[PDB]
C-alpha cells in the first residue's frame, strides 16, 4: 500500500515485421503473468524463435534483448495454422519466465531471465524519452509493417491462388501476375508504404 | 501475430 | 508556438472483433491525414462498413460514433484479398474527412464530420479517465479479440482445407473435424479466451490427418 | 485488419 513493485518498461516478443508485441505492459505490478497465442509466418514452418525483449519502441531492434529461444518440432502446416502460446511470467522476485508451447504437439521450451537483467535505471529513462522523442517516427513504422505484412499476405494468397487455377489462367494474365508478384515482394523488403500499397495495387 |  | 489546435481523443474505425483501429491518435496536431489499408473479413464480401469512432477504449462500442458509411461493389474475392483504404483527414478547421476507396475497383465513398461533432470537453475527460480506470479490462479485450480472431482464421482455414482433400479424408477424422468446427465457431461467439483456445486446440488435435 |  505504501510502495509498489512495477515493471519499469514493457516486456514482449519480436514478431513478423521486425515489430515487437508486448505481453507485459509498462508499469505493471510485478507478480503478473500473461500469455498470448501466436503462430507461424511461413508454410511448413517447423520452429519459432522466441526473441524476448524489453523496451517501448515499435522496432524489436530498438529494444533490450533479454534472451531468445527456439521451439521446434512444429508439425508441418499451412502458415498461420500452428498454435504457439508464449507465456511471460514475472514473480515477486521480479524474475522473468518466458515459455512457449505448441498448443497441439505439446512441446514446450523455457527460458528464465533474472531480475538483474535489463536496462538499468539510466537506460530505462533514455528508453522512455526516445519512445516519446520518436513516438511519430515509431507510428510510421507501425503503419508501415501492418501494410508490409498485408503485402506479404497478398503475395502468398496470390501465388497459391495461381495453382488453384493454373491452366485456368490464360498466359498474359498469369504472366502479368508472376511479374508484379516479383515486384511487390521486392517492395515489401523496402520501407515505402506508398510504394508497397502501389505494387499491391498493381496485383 | 506470426513468429519467424 | 503559443497554441496548437490538437485532437482531444483518438479517431479510428471499428474493425473485426468489435475492436477499434485508431487512424489519428490522441493529441495529434490537427491539420493531419493518415490512411491505412484494410481488407474484408468474409469470402466474397461485396461491401465494407466504415464505422467512424472517437475514443480511447478497445471496444468500438465504448467509443463515440461520429458516423458510418458503406463502400460496396467490391468484386467477389477470397477473404483478406480485397484492398480498402480508409483515409482520415482533419483540416485546420478541425473538420474530419473519412474516405474509403477500393484500391482496385476505384470505388470511393466519403463522409464529412464537422468539428462540432464528438464528445464535448466533459465527455472527453470522462473518456480519458475510464480509459485509465479500465486499462486492464481493456487489455483483456485485446488479448481476447486477438485470439478470437485467430480462432476465426482457424475455423475457415480448416473448413476450406476439408475440400482440398475431401475423400482423401477418412470418415472418423473428417467427422471428428466438422464436429469440432461446430464447437469452436460457437466458442468464438462467446468471449472466453481459455475455451476459445481450447476448441482451437481440439480442432488442432482432431484435424491432424491433413496438417 | 478486416472489416464487416
Amino acid at each position: 500500500v505504501l510502495l509498489l513493485d512495477v515493471t519499469p518498461l514493457s516486456l514482449g516478443i519480436e514478431t513478423m515485421g521486425g515489430v515487437m508485441t508486448t505481453l507485459i505492459a509498462k508499469n505493471t505490478t510485478i507478480p503478473t503473468k500473461h500469455s498470448q497465442v501466436f503462430s507461424t509466418a511461413e508454410d511448413n514452418q517447423s520452429a519459432v524463435s522466441i526473441h524476448v525483449l524489453q523496451g517501448e519502441r515499435k522496432r524489436a531492434a530498438d529494444n533490450k534483448s533479454l534472451g531468445q529461444f527456439n521451439l521446434d518440432g512444429i508439425n508441418p502446416a499451412p502458415r498461420g495454422m500452428p498454435q504457439i502460446e508464449v507465456t511471460f511470467d514475472i514473480d515477486a522476485d521480479g524474475i522473468l519466465h518466458v515459455s512457449a508451447k505448441d498448443k497441439n504437439s505439446g512441446k514446450e521450451q523455457k527460458i528464465t531471465i533474472k531480475a538483474s537483467s535489463g536496462l538499468n535505471e539510466d537506460e530505462i529513462q533514455k528508453m522512455v524519452r526516445d519512445a516519446e522523442a520518436n513516438a511519430e517516427a515509431d507510428r510510421k513504422f507501425e503503419e508501415l509493417v501492418q501494410t508490409r505484412n498485408q503485402g506479404d499476405h497478398l503475395l502468398h494468397s496470390t501465388r497459391k491462388q495461381v495453382e488453384e487455377a493454373g491452366d485456368k489462367l490464360p498466359a498474359d494474365d498469369k504472366t502479368a501476375i508472376e511479374s508484379a508478384l516479383t515486384a511487390l515482394e521486392t517492395a515489401l523488403k523496402g520501407e515505402d508504404k506508398a510504394a508497397i500499397e502501389a505494387k499491391m495495387q498493381e496485383l | 501475430r506470426l513468429l519467424l
